[PDB]
RNA sequence: CCCCCCC
RNA sequence: CCCCCCC
RNA sequence: CCCCCCC
RNA sequence: CCCCCCC
C-alpha cells in the first residue's frame, strides 16, 4: 500500500500554482561586495530591531547564485513569486570618503528605514571603537569581511537543523551551539545577537516556504565548490547536520537494528517488519532527495512515517533510551511494556 | 474569616 | 503435575473482560499540590466520616504517576474500567487569601460534600489552634506539607500488609504498628484517625481490585526513584514488608529446613519432599512476581500450595512453634504427633 | 528471596516525578571568583544569622561543576527541580577600590538582604582588623583565600558523614572533629561559627535531598583530579570517611568474623548465616554505589539491613563490645545472652 | 571607608 | 626526489584519525569490541567507504582545502 | 520500617 | 478451595 | 564545524 | 495528521 500512495503522489501530471500575485527581493551577483558589507553590519553592533537580517543572508545567497538562477530556482521550488532587483541608491547630500556619493542597497520588502539604521548604529559602534582605540581593528574585525555573510547564514543553518522542532526549542538549540561553534566570529564580532538573528530566520523559514529550497541550493551549490573558506565548510558542515530532519525514528531504528536489541523478536514487533521494510523501502526509492523532505516542508513527508506500527516505535524508542541517546525527544510511546523491556535489555547490554 | 487560612 | 498445571493457567491465548460498564477517578499529575493538600485535610482534623480518604490516596497515587499512565496500568491489570479525570471547580462566591475564587477538586464517585466537609472541618479546627496559639505551626503540622499523601498511603500500605488475613486482624495490626511506625507523623497530626483511614483502605481494596495492582505500581515506582522523602522510604520498607503475603508456610518450610528439624527426615514428610520441591520449583518459574500472587488475588494462586502435604505442613508448623515465632498463626495442623514431636526437637534446639 | 526483592525494586520501567513545580540555584563557572569571596566571607567575621552558608556552598559545588552539567546531575537524581541562574547585580551608588560599581551575588532562594548583610559584617569586621594592626594581613587569612570555599565544605562535609544518625549526635561530633581536623582554617579563621555553619549544612541536607547527589558528585568530580590543594584532599578524605554510613552492622559483622568469635558458631547464629551471605551478596550485587545508599537516601536502603538475623546481630555487637569499638552505637541487642557470650569472649581475646 | 577594602 | 618524497609525506594531511584507526585495527585493540564502538563501526565502515569512493583524490582534500572535506571526519563516533 | 560508635 | 503470626 | 603527532 | 533528542 505504502509504494502504491508514493506512486499516487509522485504519478501527478498536473503542478499546482501558489504566490501567484506575490513578489520576492534579490539582489544581482554584481553588488555582492555592497551586500557583504551590510551582512557585516548586523554583525558588529547592537541593534534594537533585527528583522530583515534573514532577508539580507538570503540576498546574500541570490548574490552567490545569481538574480536569475534564484528565479529559476524559486521557481522550481513550486512558487509563482516574482522576482524583483536590488537596487543601489544615493543616500542623498552625504558623501563618503572616496568623494563620491554614498551609495546604499534598496531591497524590496525591505525598509530603507531599517537598512539607513543598521548603516548608521553600526558607523557610531565602530566610530566609538575607534575612539577607545586607535588603530587596534585588523580586517577580521571589520564588517566587510568576506566571511560574515556566511557568519550571518551559519546562525541561519543553525535554525535551520531544528525546523523540524518547535520555535522555543530551535532557539535554544542554537543559541547554545553557535556560542561553541561560532566562536571565532563571536571573538571577532562580540555583539552580533544570535538569539534575534535566529528569530530573524525562524521567521523567515516561516513565511517564504520557497526560501528554505534556496537555502538548500545554496548547500548544494556550496558543497560543490572546489575551494571555499572556513565559515563555508562550517555552512556545510551544520547544513549536513541538517540533513535527516524530521526521520530520527527511521535513524534510531537502524540503531535499533544495529544494536541487536532481542525485543525486535517479540511477535508484535514481528507483525510489523514488513510494513517497517516497506518504510525503508520507501526511503530508498525516494533516494538523496528524502531526507530533505521534512526541511522542503513537502507534503509528500508523512509517507516515511513509522507511526502506524506502534510496537516497532515503541522498542526503538526504549533501545534509544536504554542506550542514553534518547535525550529529550518527545515522540510518543504506544506500547510501555515493550518500551520498558526494550530499555532494560539496551541498558543490560551497553553496560 | 475561615477560608482565608494559609495552611 | 504441578508445573503441567501451571503451563495450563498460563499458556492462554484469551484474556478475561471485567468491569466493561464501569468508570474510576484519577487526577492529572498538574494538580499534586491540590490532591496534597486535600491528603494533608484528613490527617490534622477529626472527621465524622472518613469513607474516601483511601481514594484521596489512590488520586495522590495517579498524580505521582500520570493519569494516562495509570490508565494503562489499569488496563494490564486485566480491568476495562474507564478512568475520569479530576475537575477544579470554584467553590462558589467565597474567595481565598490570593483574591481569585476558591478552587476545589472534583473527583469522580466522590460526592463534593464529602470533600467540602472535610475542607471546612480542617479550616475550622486551624482556626481552633490558631486561636489557642498564635504562631505555633510550623510547616511540618500543616495539611500542605508535601509527605502527607505518603503519610496516608503508609496508613494504606500498613492495610495492605494484611491483606490475606481477615479484616479485623488486619485493623488490629494497623493501628497497633502506626502508632510506632507513624509515630512523627502522629506528633506533627495528633489527630488523624487511623482506624477510620485504615478501614477505608481495607474496603477500597476489597471493592477495587484493579487498584490493588496501582498501588503495587506505585510501590515499583517509588523503589526505582534515586531519591525520595523519608516518608518515602517508609513506605517502601512497609511494602516490601507485605512481599510474601498469603505464603507464610514457603518461608517457614524455609525456616524449617534452616533449622535442621530432624522430623523433616520422618517418612511420612520423606514421601512428599517431592511434591514440595515441585512447589518451591514453581516458585523459582513463576519469579519476582510470585510474591505478590496474594496481593494481587491473583486466581493463579493457590498453585502454591503446600496443603497437599499435610505431613510435611504440620512439621513446618511445628518447628514454628517451637522456635516460638508461630505467634497465633491460625493455620490447620492435619498430624498433631508429628507437629508434637518436631515442636519437641525445636524447643531442645532453640534452648 | 532478597536477591528477588532486589530484582523486583530495580527492575522497573518506570521513573518517578518528584519537585516538578520547584526551581533551585546555580551560579555559573564564570562567577567562580565572585562565590568564592563569599565563601570566604562567611568565614572571617562573626554573623547573627548563618542560615544560606550551605547555599553558598553548594553554589562553589555548582560553579566547580558547571551550571549546566549540575542541572544534568539533579535531573539524574530524579528530581525536576528547575534550575535558576545566579545574576550580578550591581549594589548601588557604592563603588569599589577599582572606580567600577560593586557587583555583588544574586541567588535564587537566598534574600539579597542576608548576602548584603553578611558581606557588611566581613567589611567592618576586617576594617576593625586593619584598625588594629596595620599590614598584618596575609592573603590566607583573607576571604579571597581560593580554599574558602572548601573550608566552608569540609564543615559541610563533616555534617555529611553523620546523615544517618540524628541531628545532635552529628553536630557534636561535626564541632568535636572541626576543632582538629580543621585547625589551620580556625587559625586563620577565628571567628567561623562552625556549629551554625553544620547546622546549615544539617538544614539544607534535610530540606534538598537531591543536593545530596551533586554532593556526592562534587567527592567524585574532586577524587578524579590530577591534582588539588589541601583542603580538598581533606574533603575528600571526610567524603570517603563517609562511605559506609548507615551500614555499619555489616563492617562490624566483618569484623566479627576477622576476629574469630567463637560465638559466630552458636547454632542459633548459624541458622542465620544462610541470610547475611544473602545479605553480603547483595552488597556484591550493588556494587560500589551500594555504600552511598544511605547517604543518598535511597528507598533501596534497607535492604541492606541485618535487622532479621537477630542473633547474628547480638553476636555482632557482642563482638564489637568486648573488643571496644562499640562505643555509644544505639543499635537493639534482640539476645542478650548471645552478646554477654560474645563479649566475654571478644574481651578475653583482646586481653 | 568599608566598601574599597582589598579582601 | 627529495621534493616528491615531502610531497608524499604530505598524502593525509588532515585525515591522521582514519590511519590511526587503521592502526588500531591493525593492533587488535580488544576495546575495538566494547559495545559502544560496536554501535559504530557502521557508519566508522561508510565513512571508509566513502574514502574509497573518493579514491586517490580523497588524500588532497585538505591540502585542496577542498569544502567537500570534513564528509571524511570521525567526530560523530565518539568512542571509537 | 530502617538507622544510630569512632576516625 | 486457598489463606491466616510478627516486624 | 573540521583539523591538530612523527617521519 | 505528521513532527519533536544530541552533535
Amino acid at each position: 500500500d505504502l509504494s502504491y500512495k508514493h506512486a499516487i503522489l509522485k504519478e501527478s501530471q498536473y503542478t499546482i500554482k501558489r504566490d501567484v500575485g506575490t513578489t520576492t527581493a534579490v539582489t544581482p551577483s554584481s553588488l555582492q561586495q555592497e551586500i557583504t558589507l551590510l551582512c557585516g553590519e548586523i554583525l558588529y553592533a547592537k541593534h534594537a530591531d533585527y528583522k530583515y537580517a534573514a532577508e539580507i543572508g538570503i540576498q546574500y545567497i541570490s548574490t552567490a547564485l545569481g538574480s536569475e538562477r534564484v528565479q529559476q530556482i524559486l521557481r522550481n521550488s513550486g512558487s509563482e513569486v516574482q522576482v524583483v532587483l536590488t537596487r543601489t541608491y544615493s543616500l542623498g547630500k552625504i558623501k563618503n570618503n572616496k568623494g563620491e556619493d554614498l551609495q546604499m542597497l534598496d531591497i524590496h520588502g525591505v525598509e530603507k528605514s531599517w537598512v539607513e539604521e543598521i548603516d548608521k548604529e553600526a558607523r557610531k559602534t565602530m566610530a566609538t571603537l575607534l575612539k577607545e582605540s586607535s588603530g587596534n581593528i585588523p580586517q577580521n574585525q571589520r564588517p566587510s569581511a568576506p566571511d560574515t555573510p556566511i557568519i550571518l547564514l551559519c546562525v541561519g543553518a543553525l535554525i535551520f537543523t531544528k525546523l523540524a522542532s518547535t520555535i522555543e526549542v530551535g532557539l535554544e538549540t542554537t543559541v547554545r551551539r553557535a556560542n561553541r561553534v561560532l566562536s571565532d566570529a563571536l571573538k571577532r564580532y562580540p555583539r552580533m545577537d544570535i538569539p534575534k538573528i535566529a528569530r530573524s530566520f525562524y521567521d523567515l523559514f516561516e513565511q517564504k516556504v520557497y526560501h528554505r529550497s534556496l537555502f538548500i541550493e545554496y548547500g548544494k551549490a556550496l558543497g560543490s565548490s572546489s575551494t571555499g573558506s572556513k565559515a563555508e565548510s562550517l555552512f556545510v558542515n551544520i547544513f549536513m547536520q541538517a540533513y535527516g530532519a524530521g526521520q530520527t525514528m527511521l535513524r534510531w531504528g537502524v540503531i535499533a537494528r544495529s544494536s541487536n536489541n532481542i525485543m525486535l523478536g517479540h511477535v508484535s514487533v514481528q507483525a510489523e517488519l514488513k510494513q517497517v521494510t516497506e518504510v525503508y523501502d520507501l526511503v530508498r526509492e525516494m533516494g538523496p532527495e528524502s531526507g530533505l523532505l521534512h526541511l522542503r516542508q513537502s507534503p509528500k513527508a508523512g509517507l516515511l512515517s513509522l507511526a502506524n506500527c506502534p510496537n516497532f516505535a515503541s522498542v526503538v524508542l526504549g533501545n534509544a533510551s536504554g542506550l542514553g541517546i534518547i535525550g529529550m525527544y518527545r515522540g510518543r510511546v504506544p506500547n510501555t511494556e515493550l518500551f520498558s523491556a526494550a530499555e532494560s535489555y539496551a541498558k543490560s547490554l551497553k553496560e | 474569616d475561615i477560608y482565608q487560612l494559609i495552611m
